[PDB]
């Protein structure tokens, strides 16, 4: 009775399963499903910085992608993104707990990666 | 209140973070925001026009930015000789805020204890 | 006793809708449009009557026909006409002049006042009733005590005690 | 009665209330909406959030306003100082550890909590403390969470328990650290996974695919209706400029209470993809770009070169009904018959609108004490109505299956899986015929895979014989229903499109058409158009129907156009359109009328009115939209009129009565083409 | 090629902020004749491609002729160097030559 | 018989009827008291009841060819809904055809 379902076996068209837009690491789990918009769609563009950016040029995500993560004590870090806080964003609070240099915690405004060695870990 | 740009953090990645503030209190409508989530979950921009023969020069969009990501530069010789070369994109006005960073910097150092 | 909105410039507005001589005109069909000095293929396009529902995203009721008479609720709309892509920007292009006149200017209290200013001015429209709200909970959930009833699992049988 | 209704005092104002409200409801009946952020009008009560905060006489304390039951001669007032004291000191503590997140958070611009800051809370903090941060929760594709913006408001996990059924989410910690989720990594595996976004009150719980792409205040909201599935759920889209951007729902409790599927909800994002935008011609070269008027001619020359004998037209599922009767006048002016339907029961006898409608109506099938649901699975054809009837067993309505065993989240008694049990059930050797017998107000659902069988007709002779033992439908009450899946069905049933008794019999010799009109079909059988074939091919999509297709004439989408859709329970809806046309396309209709005059025999209507006038010559409740008629019943008059079907095709007792719907996410060429119903499926795949 | 020249790509009803689809390379735009006939193509919508020999200022009448972007100018125009007619075809599913003398 | 005639002289008939008002209760006793032998003669036939709220009892049969005939009977009693049939019946006998 009430007999399994077999999900293996639901046809997928190819064309369609291919282009599903997915994420690497960052703040997501790897391979998770990335909101896009129609813009770029009539010129073949599936990618988020050649919308935007033309040529060889190094873009923001690969700035970013050269700080290496910092080492905070605590468990709760404050992100303000300046060594003042008027000059920078709103204050983040980012937990700090499960966190390693592998895998750390990401500011949602500025990007920067934070983790501690304080949660008995 | 000059040229309008785009601004980075130090380490070299985009402050604005596609909140629509700028483009809604825009008076003149001279601001034209697409956005989506980039490939390492960011939440920024795929379009950022700014339309300057469209522009009042008020600095709304200044007062309005959360992250101070629009600035108004202080640029004010840039009379071209075609309009195309006033509708503004998201790159003209990164590179922009790349040449006339250090100068915004120094200027809002001052306007900060105000502001 | 009465006291509907009673503290505001809006009782100031209630009348002077209602002074006599100006409370009673009326003017005859599409004559309106005559003398309003548009282009007359305007009113060959149709219009929409209609209350908009409560978003789906909030709970509050203010934009909705259950503050009727407080606010004016009821919408003229009209149907989409051609758009396309600016071939140098590509910023979104169109041809038509009633693309925001309906939505941003014109809010009326009732139905039939927006029926008035569409037969006076040559307007075909239609009519959307808005769906009504259910206050009326359900049988299960009725009050906050009918969490913790006895409809979750019967009676409890007394029948594993000691003694039995 | 005992004075059903009593009269309280709101703000010295007597307001009449029905007995068993509360002080909220007595509130909201006075004209006063009472702020709030754990009551929902289809929840349980909680009262935790302590922000419905009201004074009531002789009462030293606030009472919270949702949970307090409405007593005789209460005087509640809601303006006194304490009451505001009461409001700005619950807010403050709602923001003391709330993330400053608001240019980033979806919900900003459409928020209950910066609104009712703004309105009833204060325009200062004092707190300079350190705030709580929490991680953020994997709950599948489509629910996005970002945990810190939470308020422990509890209104997901009473969804989950109580609307959707699956009832996996969870408060783990206690305090200040309490922590809505599950435990484990686990993935929201409801079809109704979407509403939970609506019900968050702040932007703790977003929608993953619609992720900072637009704010609220630019989008133009258009109420439509829904495609999706044959409920026809009301909606709301939401477009910037010629894109459609999401897809909500809107309230209609006669059809869809507030509530929609993932499927119609999530799959706009197949509109961007596909899209036919041109006419195309099938050269030597193969199909290539052509002007209106040439294809426009090829098509008239294909289908006036043919004998009328050699045409078929196929409708798909998603055909509005000016462009099916516009299709069906244009194959019966040239002398043709042979009329088919993708969703299939295409020979099916449509005399009666009682015998294919749901007679008890969506909401009036709540005054039902006893189910029976014959070879359906509800929760696949339309999960709002399953909804609903989980709603119906929560407060004490029974529920008896005669089908394939299915997981409905609700318990029901398996009374068999084959019309021998059905057989077995009428004649009375099941105890559940004498619990049909003996409820109030019993009542039969029969899905559309029973109509699909090529023995239907003596499975609805024993249904029918089913229901005259059982007093199913008497005087006062009509418990007997047929539910549908598509959307297009039951107005093609209406109009009368379907084949002549000349193209059954063509059919049951082997004769094939030479030139088939493909009406949005991308679904049809391969028995229905045959390889060598002219194939016309008018539709939004390119999919296996206009990959084969000769000519190729671009149509609407449902977003795009105004078309008539009948439901199952037989009430005339319609779609708006909420962008323009794409590309080169036309209106659907206007093809056709064209063509027709291309052909040599015009239709005699010129405008959507006079088609939609059309549509009400031939059945005058088409012209009532927005509503329901009551059908005729004939008794057995009916049944007694088809035994001739009964006896030819006899009955197979042996083949289970199942349901048709393999693929959930995908059974059109609009969900074929989304992209997160796509992910949907592969989320379901790598779970194993 | 055949009526696809003129639907397939037409946007809009056809004023001065449509789009008809047609790219044009106009050589001699600046002459009598050929100042007509960029008016009558880029009112319509369509990009008109307009090199020349002569100096700005004989030329600057076109500008006007259409939309932003869609008029383009191609000063120092030599029709002994392959080059130049061939950077300005490169684009253009019509070429209208009304160069004399 | 009529009713084996009502095949081949239309190829459809549609019925219009109102369910409570009192113009349409002489249809609506034709329905029930002649639907059965009608659809017995033969079960391929299509005919379409349709029915609406307070609107006019009328016949219709369409014939070949997309052609229809309209016949207004409220008022009318059994025998009068019958003979209104019956000379719908006879008007498709001079009516072209197709199928072949
Ligand atoms: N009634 C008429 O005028 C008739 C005209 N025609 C033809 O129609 C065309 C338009 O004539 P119309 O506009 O009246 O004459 P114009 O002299 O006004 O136009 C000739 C154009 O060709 C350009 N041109 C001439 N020689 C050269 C060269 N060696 N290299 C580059 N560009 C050159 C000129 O540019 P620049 O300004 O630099 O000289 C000028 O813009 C002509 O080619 C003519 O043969 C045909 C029949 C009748
Ligand atoms: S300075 Fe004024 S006109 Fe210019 S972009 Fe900002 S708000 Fe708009
Ligand atoms: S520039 Fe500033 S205000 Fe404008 S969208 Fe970006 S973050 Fe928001
Ligand atoms: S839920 Fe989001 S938009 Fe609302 S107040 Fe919190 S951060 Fe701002
Ligand atoms: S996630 Fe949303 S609905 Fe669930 S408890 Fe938190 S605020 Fe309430
Ligand atoms: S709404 Fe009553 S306590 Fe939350």
């Amino acid at each position: 009775v009430v007999p399994t379902f077999d999900w293996k076996k639901v046809p997928v068209p190819s064309t369609t399963a291919k282009d599903i837009p997915v994420t690497v690491k960052g703040a997501t789990p790897a391979g998770d499903l990335r909101a896009t918009s129609g813009l770029g769609l009539g010129d073949g563009i599936k990618n988020h910085t050649d919308k935007w950016l033309d040529g060889d040029k190094k873009s923001p995500m690969e700035y970013i992608n050269e700080v290496a993560p910092i080492k905070v004590k605590g468990l709760v870090v404050a992100s303000y993104g300046s060594d003042d806080p008027a000059l920078g964003c709103p204050v983040e609070y980012i937990n700090l707990k499960g966190t390693s240099l592998e895998n750390p915690a990401v500011c949602k405004y500025t990007g920067n990666r934070y983790y501690s060695d304080d949660w008995k870990g | 209140r000059g040229e309008h740009a785009l601004r980075r953090y130090p380490t070299g990645e985009e402050r604005c973070i596609a909140c629509k503030l700028c483009e809604a209190i825009c008076p003149a409508q001279a601001i034209t925001i697409e956005a989506e989530e980039r490939e390492d979950g960011s939440r920024r921009t795929t379009r950022y026009d700014i339309d300057m023969t469209k522009c009042i020069y008020c600095g709304f969009c200044q007062e309005a930015c959360p992250v101070d990501a629009i600035v108004e530069g202080p640029n004010f010789e840039f009379s071209t000789e075609t309009r195309e070369e006033l509708l503004y994109d998201k790159q003209k006005l990164l590179e922009n805020g790349d040449k006339w960073e250090t100068e915004i910097a120094t200027n809002l150092r001052t306007e900060s204890l105000y502001r | 006793e009465f006291a509907t909105a009673s503290a505001d410039y809006s009782i100031a507005m209630k009348k002077a809708a209602e002074i006599t001589g100006a409370a009673e005109s009326a003017m005859g069909p599409k004559e309106g449009g005559f003398t309003a000095g548009v282009p007359l293929d305007t009113f060959t396009r149709k219009a929409r009557i209609y209350a908009p529902a409560r978003t789906a995203s909030q709970s509050g009721l203010a934009r909705t026909v259950d503050f009727a008479t407080t606010t004016p609720a009821w919408k003229i709309e009209f149907e989409p006409t051609a758009k396309w892509q600016n071939p140098l920007m590509g910023w979104t292009s169109s041809a038509d002049p009633l693309e925001n006149v309906g939505r941003s200017a014109l809010v009326f209290y009732t139905k039939e006042e927006a029926m008035r200013f569409c037969e006076k001015l040559g307007w075909e429209y239609e009519v959307t009733e808005p769906n009504k709200r259910r206050t009326q909970r359900t049988k299960r959930y009725m009050q906050y005590g009918d969490n913790f009833g006895t409809k979750r699992a019967g009676v409890p049988d007394l029948s594993t005690l000691p003694s039995n | 009665p005992p004075s059903d209704h009593l009269e309280v005092f709101v703000n010295e104002q007597p307001v009449k209330i029905p007995k068993g409200s509360s002080v909220l409801q007595a509130c909201d009946a006075a004209g006063i909406d009472i702020p709030r952020f754990c009551y929902h009008q289809r929840l349980s009560i909680a009262g935790n959030c302590r922000m419905c905060l009201v004074e009531v006489e002789k009462v030293p304390k606030p009472v919270a306003s949702c949970a307090m039951p409405a007593g005789p001669g209460m005087k509640i007032k809601t303006e006194t100082p304490m009451v505001k004291k009461a409001r700005e000191g619950v807010m403050e503590f709602l923001l003391i550890n709330h993330p400053l997140d608001c240019p980033i958070c979806d919900q900003g611009g459409e928020c209950d909590l910066q609104d009712q800051a703004m309105i009833f809370g204060s325009d200062r903090s004092r707190f300079v403390e350190a705030k709580r941060a929490v991680e953020d929760k994997n709950l599948g594709p489509l629910v996005k969470t970002v945990m810190t913006r939470c308020i422990q408001c509890t209104r997901c996990v009473r969804f989950a328990s109580e609307v959707a059924g699956t009832a996996e989410l969870g408060v783990t910690g206690r305090g200040r650290d309490s922590e809505i989720g599950t435990y484990v990594e686990k993935l929201m595996g409801s079809e109704l996974s979407g509403n939970v976004v609506d019900l968050c009150p702040v932007g703790a719980l977003t929608s993953k695919p619609y992720a900072f792409t637009a704010r609220s205040w630019e989008l133009k909201g258009t109420e439509s209706i829904d495609v999706s599935d044959g409920l026809g759920a009301n909606i709301r889209v939401d477009a910037r400029g010629t894109e459609v951007m999401r897809i909500l729902p809107r309230l209609n409790e006669a059809v869809n209470e507030e509530w929609l599927s993932d499927k119609g909800r999530y799959q706009y994002d197949g509109l961007k993809h596909q899209r036919l935008d041109k006419p195309m011609v099938k050269g030597p070269k193969g199909l290539q770009v052509a002007t209106w008027q040439d294809a426009l001619g090829a098509a008239a020359a294909a289908l006036t070169s043919a004998a009328p004998g050699e045409v078929r037209g196929i409708a798909g599922k998603l055909a509005d009904a000016e462009s099916m009767v516009a299709l069906m006048d244009l194959l019966r002016g040239l002398g043709a018959g042979d009329l088919a339907h993708e969703g299939g029961f295409s020979d099916m006898p449509a005399d009666v609108r009682s015998t294919y409608t749901a007679n008890t109506t969506v909401q009036g099938l709540e005054q039902s004490d006893l189910v029976l649901l014959v070879g359906t699975n509800p929760r696949w054809e339309s999960p709002v109505f399953n909804a609903r009837l989980r709603k119906m067993f929560l407060d004490g309505t029974q529920v008896g299956l005669v089908g394939a065993p299915v997981d409905l989240t609700y318990k029901y008694e398996h009374v068999g899986s084959d019309p021998a049990a059905l057989a077995a059930l009428a004649a009375g050797q099941h105890p559940f015929l004498e619990r049909l017998k003996k409820a109030a107000r019993p009542a039969v659902v029969v899905g559309p895979g029973v109509l699909r069988r090529a023995d239907r007709e003596a499975v609805m002779k024993a249904v029918h014989e089913l229901c005259g033992k059982a007093g199913v439908v008497k005087e006062g009450w009509n418990g007997f229903n047929v539910i549908h899946d598509t959307a297009s069905r039951v107005a093609a049933l209406d109009m009368g499109f379907g084949p002549s008794a000349a193209a059954r019999a063509r059919r049951a010799q082997g004769a094939q058409p030479k030139v088939v009109y493909l009406l949005g079909s991308d679904d049809y059988s391969e028995e229905d158009v045959p390889e060598g074939a002219f194939v016309i091919y008018q539709g939004h999509h390119g999919d296996r129907g206009a990959s084969r297709a000769n000519v190729v004439l671009p149509g609407a989408a449902y977003t795009e156009k105004s078309g008539l859709y009948v439901n199952f329970e037989g009430r005339v809806q319609q779609t708006r359109a909420a962008v323009p046309l794409v590309g080169d396309a036309r209106e659907d209709w206007a093809i056709l009328r064209a063509l027709s005059e291309v052909v040599g025999k015009r239709l005699p209507y010129d405008s959507h009115a006079a088609v939609r006038a059309r549509l009400a010559g031939i059945a005058p409740h088409f012209a009532n939209i927005d509503a329901v008629q009551t059908p005729v019943w004939l008794n057995g008059e009916y049944v007694k009129g088809v035994e001739a079907l009964a006896k030819a095709a006899p009955l197979q007792p042996s083949a289970p009565l199942t349901s048709t719907i393999s693929n959930f996410y995908m059974t059109d060429a609009i969900s074929r083409a989304s992209r997160t119903m796509a992910k949907c499926i592969q989320a379901r795949q790598q779970t194993k | 090629y055949s009526s696809t020249l003129m639907t397939a790509d037409k946007l809009g009803p056809g004023g001065r902020s449509s789009v008809s689809g047609i790219t044009a390379t106009v050589f001699g735009a600046n002459g009598f004749l050929g100042s007509y006939i960029v008016n009558e193509l880029a009112k319509r919508g369509s990009q008109v491609v307009c090199p020349f020999r002569s100096t700005e200022n004989e030329a600057m009448h076109l500008k006007q002729m259409g939309d932003l972007g869609q008029i383009v100018l191609l000063p120092e125009l030599d029709i002994r160097n392959d080059d130049d007619i061939k950077r300005a075809i490169s684009r253009s599913n019509v070429i209208i030559n009304c160069v004399g003398m | 018989a009529w009713r084996n005639s009502l095949s081949k002289s239309m190829q459809e008939l549609r019925i219009h009827l109102c369910q409570t008002s009192a113009g349409s209760k002489g249809v609506r006793d034709f329905i029930v008291a002649n639907y059965a032998e009608m659809k017995k003669a033969n079960p391929h036939f299509p005919i379409l009841i349709r029915e609406c709220a307070g609107t006019e009892a009328s016949l219709t049969a369409r014939y070949d060819f997309g052609a229809e005939k309209s016949v207004n009977v409220q008022g009318a009693t059994t025998g009068a809904v019958q003979q209104q049939l019956e000379q719908l019946i006879l008007a498709g006998q001079s009516m072209p055809k197709s199928g072949e």
